[PDB]
């Protein structure tokens, strides 16, 4: 803890460049895993729509699949108009 | 028979003459600029993930439009 500050103040003032690749390097490794908005960027890679949605043929037995692009059921995107 | 004249230096003596160097400091510390450097790319950052995420939104509704006019 006491040599490793002056290895640390001689790196500074050596190879100035070296100290902010590594500390750039470090701080890109680690800082992803600790966000919250890691899973937000997931959702909303999640909610393009690249392709067309095939409709599920009714069996009478879905009530989670809504009958029409505006009825209440199914997913919502109101969590994104608010980011 | 006039007074001697010949090339002189004037009364008394010629100014004094600067030949000392002379780099005047003239800048900031380092902490400020590094400051500076870091507010700027914060900035830069925080305006770009509101671009971002509207243009996100904007390509969803084309995408929308495209599925409606598919069939
Ligand atoms: C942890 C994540 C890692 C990934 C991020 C980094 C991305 C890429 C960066 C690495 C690229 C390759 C590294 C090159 C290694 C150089 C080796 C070397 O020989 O160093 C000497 C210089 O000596 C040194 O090793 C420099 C000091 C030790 C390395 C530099 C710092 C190491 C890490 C220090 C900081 C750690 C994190 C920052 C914390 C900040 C503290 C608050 C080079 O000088 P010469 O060319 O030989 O000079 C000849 C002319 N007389």
């Amino acid at each position: 803890a006491g040599r490793i500050a002056s290895f640390l103040k001689n790196a500074w003032a050596k190879e100035p460049v070296l100290v902010a690749s590594f500390a750039i390097g470090g701080l890109a490794i680690i800082l992803p895993s600790l966000s919250p908005y890691t899973n937000y960027a997931i959702r909303i890679n999640r909610a393009t729509p690249y392709n067309y949605p095939v409709p599920l043929r009714d069996d009478g037995n879905m009530p989670d699949v809504p009958s029409h692009p505006q009825d209440p059921q199914g997913p919502s995107l109101e969590w994104l108009k608010n980011l | 028979a006039s007074k001697v004249k010949q090339d002189m230096p004037p009364p008394g003596g010629y100014g004094p003459i600067d030949y000392k160097r002379n780099l005047p400091r003239r800048g900031l510390s380092g902490y400020s600029m590094f400051a500076v450097g870091i507010g700027t790319l914060l900035f830069g950052y925080w305006s770009m993930m509101k671009w971002n995420r509207e243009r996100r939104r904007l390509q969803i509704e084309d995408f929308e439009a495209r599925i409606a006019l598919m069939p």
